[PDB]
């Protein structure tokens, strides 16, 4: 599997629902990639997309991702706590074990 | 394509030329071998009948 | 093809919650926000009815 | 685990188990008596004896170094002595182990990666593979287990430099425009000058790619020097696990200027970089050179410049994929011949001797 | 003493609060409820004719997840069937597996829309009957048809736990949050410019302290008070799940004792 | 075998508290200006402020009861490295797996040197 | 089958020094073939 | 054109080589695997090689090594001799 | 392609408006903009333009125009996804059946 940013990935394991970090809302990740596939492959778009996808949370406003627009990180962030979450994507997480 | 081909095969044309901007052809070629030998028509590209 | 039924992350049934969904975003002048009126507090699965493609009306018309 | 190519190790702790070591070899990380226990079930060859606690005060606590130094053999010494280091600590700086127990500084790539006098190197080589072979099993098992319940990750926030301290970034960038202004126009009055290596047009190109390159470092160096030490991606780097100073500066500060065959974005067509520019626009505001990072981030008139610089190391990676192989076979096909004869000498197929030692 | 302090309830979820208990037990209850809680679900279809658009393979997987009534379950013989694996009968028998039917045809020319309603159990008031999450509807959607596209399916349900396939757990998710401020600092919040300023207080945050001081922070303190919130699918009433949670969690501790005091 | 090795009062003049959550290195200075001491110590459980006063002890045992009860902070770590500079005098650097020690005073005290770990004891 | 044992590949046994692995993965695990040679003019015989 | 060398005036290294160990253990393996006279109290093994290794440790294994020199001469070494 | 040489295109209308205001001296207002694509301001000489580009986002592959936030990656990553995208999976034609 790979996203739309050239994060060629392969499945390594299949954890059942309990094991996975059920947190805290509390949902469970459908898949989870590793943080070392970021800084070196500089692919800050993968990030942005995820902060924005989220924001089609309590909105459903299909969030446009148009190549060159005024839309900024600092912009979407404000739109975040706007729904009660962290203006930066993050969240606290509870271990499955 | 880009016949050719059998006349290198080091750089030229492969490399991206300023000229491409527009009918770009952005960055969407095969991984290695035939890099930048294949290209795709932009969204606005119009070819001369 | 047709709603997934049962969201991908939780279990929250979504087979029931579409014949009724579509009858708001195009039939009640309420927002994408209107689904909130269907018990969709989590992300989560609620991106299920939302990110969905009705691929059967446009497939069903091939009659043998 | 140690090729003679370099008489240095070729495998070492890397990726998550490595990022983990740092974030756990810190003397900020204590272990609750609650486990400890749990994590003691990897070693995998356990004394059976539970390590004597380092803290007997109100709660009983174990330092992260303690239980780590457990999975290192008994009786290997190291005096790493990094840069600045004093009779003091002074601040977890350096590294030093004794009877198979650390006591000093912090574990990172510096020591559990294929380093020269590397810890991996040092038990190999005393006392041969295994418990040597177990070393990778212990740390790569203990730590993974620690990390499982320590959690670690990165989001955008880890990429967005301080708002105040970002004003000062954009200041030292636009403050290097003036340093080109005093070059684009001052070398139209023949007051360069040039030399050596030539030429005059080139020794101009030089005094710019120099200012643009150095001017960037300042923006990036400040962007990092203003990021909490505990900022994901910055710690992922300190560890060594993945990525580097130039990865952070490009993500949160600027990016350009990008190159190509040893010369900033080339002209052609005509006397101009592109059709959104005058002519003779020997300025960065056009010729390959971005001011923003993958956050704002890139501007059209820029986006392309970047993609076409990208497609160079994108074919230069298409070569090393084949050529590198061609040159390999050359050597082999002329050295298969040689080998060390039981006499203590290396000789040809035909017996024609090429060395009188085993390698001098 | 107490142990639980419920707030709101509904028909699909049960918000409440644990009191005098430990972290372990909390989680170990979260888990229990999400996995090993016997339920009915369909786990075998035989197709006769199907000229619809959903393939047979695609129906099985879909007809599966559709919830069914379970209620009591762990109370044989009737009003509850024991796993079809360890049954006193052979192969498959109604004494340990409930039969379901689906004979959908077409009498129209416009378009058909077959829901969970059209199925047919047997009349053994098990149950049994699926569910109708929808408000005065007919149940979760199954498949669409045009002209003559009748399908004929034989479905029989067995007994199973999430572990065996996510199909069974009658439980959506769970929403716990022990220590909502940051007493025990079981977490290092990422700043980015000012700590207690970026992270949102939680609705469940208004039930505690310890702001002010600088005590300094305690440590003899263990995590107690857990704000859970169980939500069911609609397969079996909203706990139910919880109630039946410990019943097969105590009995999981027992297994142990008995395998150590007998010998 | 009562082998006490420290019975002197110290005081705090500086505390960091340098981008570490827990742990904090403190400074002593007592007696005739020529004492000074410095160590890392969990600032989560047992914080210390200026003019903290109150002595400390070390030893290596073990059996006593009062000493065990007294104080509200106890540690345990080898010494490894005890050199001498600037008018004889001894300086000892003991490590408690990460958390580090430093003292500057001549023979008496000296019953130390021995590296056989230490057990540090703090009473307020 | 089968797989493929490149020139590249073989040059690596030689580095380690495995006469026997090498011989095994080229003259046994692929073409195990035996023939009978005349001692004067080394050629295929009328063997049975 | 061989020449043979004096079991009394041996030149080469008294120690057993990285490669030899590998060849000997390889050789006895096949031998024992071929039902052969095992020369040390059978510890209770199964693996025709893991057994040969039991032998090597006790230097109670037959086989000798002829080390051809460039000259064309050779030397014979006994497993019990080697190191 | 050969007609470009003799032409002078603009990037965004905003740039054209700024140039028109300068032709008579008009404030720039650079102390009001927030996190965004820092353009090259103001405008080097160039008294009047000739054409202006429709939108810089039509300068894209057919398969690369599907990638969130294209202008934001490291470039090399951009080249990917497109070539791999073709290897994606999904419905290719309403009438595959």
């Amino acid at each position: 599997f790979a996203s739309r940013h050239g994060q060629k990935g392969t499945i390594g394991m299949t954890y059942r629902h309990e094991d996975m970090p059920f947190s805290a809302q509390g949902i469970v990740p459908d898949i989870i990639i590793n943080p070392h596939a970021i800084p070196s492959r500089m692919t800050v778009a993968h990030l942005v997309e995820c902060q924005l996808s989220k924001v089609s949370a309590l909105s459903g406003f299909e969030g446009d991702a148009t190549p060159f627009t005024d839309v900024t990180v600092e912009a979407v962030s404000k739109l975040l706590r706007s729904h009660g979450f962290q203006s930066r994507g993050f969240e606290v997480m509870y271990h499955g074990h | 394509n880009t016949p050719i081909g059998r006349d290198g095969k080091l750089a030229k044309p492969r490399q991206l030329h300023n000229t491409h901007w527009g009918m770009v052809c952005p960055a969407e070629t095969p991984e290695g071998q035939a890099c930048g030998l294949v290209k795709n028509l932009s969204l606005m590209s119009y070819v001369s009948v | 093809m047709i709603i997934p039924i049962r969201c991908f992350s939780c279990g929250k049934v979504i087979g029931d919650k579409w014949d009724t969904y579509l009858t708001l975003l195009q039939e009640d002048n309420t927002e994408g926000e209107a689904l909130d009126k269907l018990g969709l507090q989590r992300y989560c699965c609620r991106r299920m009815i939302l990110t969905h493609v009705d691929l059967i009306e446009k497939l069903l018309c091939y009659n043998p | 685990i140690v090729s003679p190519q370099s008489n240095k190790p070729v495998m070492g702790i890397v990726q998550d188990t490595l990022a983990g070591v740092r974030k756990f070899s810190l003397r900020d990380n204590f272990l609750t008596r609650n486990a400890v226990m749990n994590i003691m079930l990897w070693v995998p060859d356990w004394d059976g004896i539970l390590p004597p606690p380092v803290i007997l005060k109100p709660k009983v606590l174990w330092t992260g170094k303690q239980i780590l130094s457990l999975i290192i053999p008994k009786g290997i010494n190291l005096i790493r002595d990094d840069d600045k280091q004093s009779l003091s600590n002074p601040t977890d700086s350096g590294m030093l182990i004794e009877n198979g127990e650390i006591i000093y500084g912090v574990v990172d790539k510096k020591t559990v990666g294929a380093s020269q006098g590397g810890l991996v190197h040092t038990i190999w080589k005393e006392k041969g593979p295994e418990i040597c072979k177990g070393f990778f099993n212990g740390i790569q098992r203990v730590v993974n287990y620690w990390l499982l319940h320590n959690g670690f990750s990165i989001g955008i926030g880890d990429t967005i430099a301080d708002a105040d301290t970002m004003k000062e970034v954009t200041r030292t960038v636009k403050e290097a425009r003036r340093q080109v202004a005093e070059c684009i126009q001052d070398a139209q009055h023949n007051r360069l000058k040039p030399e050596p290596g030539m030429t005059l047009r080139e020794s101009f190109e030089a005094k710019v790619s120099r200012i643009l390159n150095q001017a960037r470092d300042n923006a990036g160096r400040s962007a990092e020097h203003s990021l909490k030490d505990s900022n994901n991606v910055k710690q992922m780097v300190a560890a060594g696990s993945k990525g580097s100073f130039i990865n952070i500066s490009q993500m949160s500060a600027c990016v350009g200027q990008q190159i190509v065959e040893g010369k900033r974005i080339p002209f052609g067509f005509k006397y101009r970089t592109l059709p959104h520019f005058p002519k003779d626009d020997d300025s960065p505001e056009s010729r390959g050179f971005i001011e923003n990072s993958y956050l704002r981030g890139l501007t059209p008139q820029e986006f392309f410049f970047h993609a076409m610089a990208g497609r160079e190391g994108l074919i230069d990676t298409a070569v090393k994929t084949a050529e590198t192989g061609y040159i390999q076979r050359r050597l082999v096909k002329a050295m298969e011949d040689v080998m060390v004869r039981y006499d203590g000498t290396v000789r040809n197929a035909m017996g024609d001797i090429i060395q009188f030692a085993y390698g001098e | 003493e107490t142990h639980i302090t419920i707030r709101n309830i509904s028909k699909n979820s049960v918000d409440f609060v644990l009191t005098n208990t430990s972290l372990a037990v909390a989680n170990s209850l979260r888990r229990v409820v999400l996995a090993e809680i016997p339920t009915v679900a369909i786990d075998l279809v035989e197709i006769n004719v199907n000229t619809s658009v959903m393939p047979d393979e695609f129906l099985a997987h879909r007809l599966g997840m559709i919830p069914l009534d379970s209620s009591n379950i762990d109370e044989p013989p009737p009003v509850g069937l024991e796993y079809t694996r360890n049954c006193d009968c052979d192969q498959y028998c109604p004494k340990c597996s409930v039969e379901l039917f689906l004979n959908a045809k077409c009498t129209g020319e416009g378009t058909m829309e077959i829901y969970a309603r059209d199925l047919v159990v047997s009349s053994n008031s098990s149950l049994g009957h699926p569910i109708l999450a929808d408000p005065k509807s007919r149940g979760p959607l199954i498949c669409k048809l045009r002209k003559e596209q009748e399908i004929s399916l034989r479905c029989i349900a067995k007994k199973g736990i999430a572990k065996e396939h996510a199909k069974w757990s009658p439980t959506s998710a769970v929403a716990f949050e022990y220590d909502p401020w940051n007493k025990l600092q079981h977490t290092d919040y990422w700043f980015e410019n000012d700590a207690d300023a970026e992270w949102p207080k939680s609705k469940n945050a208004d039930w505690e302290e310890p702001p002010r001081e600088g005590e300094p922070f305690n440590f003899q303190e263990e995590p107690r008070r857990f704000y859970m919130d169980v939500e069911s699918v609609g397969s079996i009433p909203p706990n139910e799940i919880m109630v039946q949670g410990l019943r097969i969690l105590q009995e999981k501790l027992a297994v142990l004792v008995r395998d150590l005091d007998e010998e | 075998s009562e082998s006490v090795l420290l019975d002197e009062i110290f005081t705090v003049t500086s505390v960091d508290k340098q981008k570490y959550q827990r742990v904090s290195r403190i400074t002593a200075v007592s007696g005739q200006n020529d004492m000074n001491l410095t160590l890392d110590i969990n600032s989560q459980i047992y914080p210390l402020e200026k003019d903290a006063t109150f002595s400390l002890q070390i030893t290596s045992n073990l059996n006593s009861p009062d000493l065990k009860e007294a104080a509200d902070y106890i540690m345990y770590g080898k010494v490894y490295r005890v050199e001498e500079a600037k008018d004889e005098k001894v300086s000892v650097y003991v490590s408690f797996g990460g958390l580090l020690m430093a003292i500057e005073g001549s023979h008496r005290k000296l019953y130390r040197l021995s590296l056989d770990h230490v057990y540090l004891l703090l009473r307020r | 089958g089968g797989l493929r044992f490149g020139e590249m590949e073989r040059d690596c046994q030689i580095s380690h020094g495995c006469s026997s692995v090498l011989r095994e993965r080229l003259f046994d695990c692929s073409d195990a073939y035996r023939v009978i040679v005349c001692d004067i003019c080394g050629l295929i015989a009328i063997a049975s | 054109s061989g020449k043979a060398v004096a079991k009394e005036d041996r030149t080469t290294t008294p120690y057993m080589t990285k490669y030899e160990r590998a060849r000997i253990l390889g050789t006895r393996a096949l031998q024992i695997s071929m039902n052969a006279p095992v020369l040390v109290d059978l510890e209770g093994e199964t693996d025709p090689l893991q057994i040969a290794m039991k032998e090597l440790a006790q230097k109670k294994i037959p086989l000798l090594v002829r080390r051809y020199l460039p000259d064309g001469s050779y030397e014979d070494w006994s497993v019990a001799e080697l190191i | 392609a050969e007609e470009e040489e003799t032409v002078m295109i603009a990037m965004s209308p905003e740039d054209l408006e700024a140039s028109r205001q300068m032709q008579a001296g008009y404030e720039v207002k650079e102390e009001l903009d927030p996190a965004q694509r820092v353009k090259p301001a103001p405008n080097p000489h160039v008294h009047a333009w000739t054409h202006c580009e429709i939108h810089p986002a039509m300068i894209l592959g057919i398969l690369a125009s599907i990638i969130p936030f294209p202008d934001h990656n490291q470039s090399p990553r951009n080249t990917y996804q497109s070539a791999m995208g073709k290897q994606a999976m999904g419905v290719y034609l309403t009438n595959y059946q």
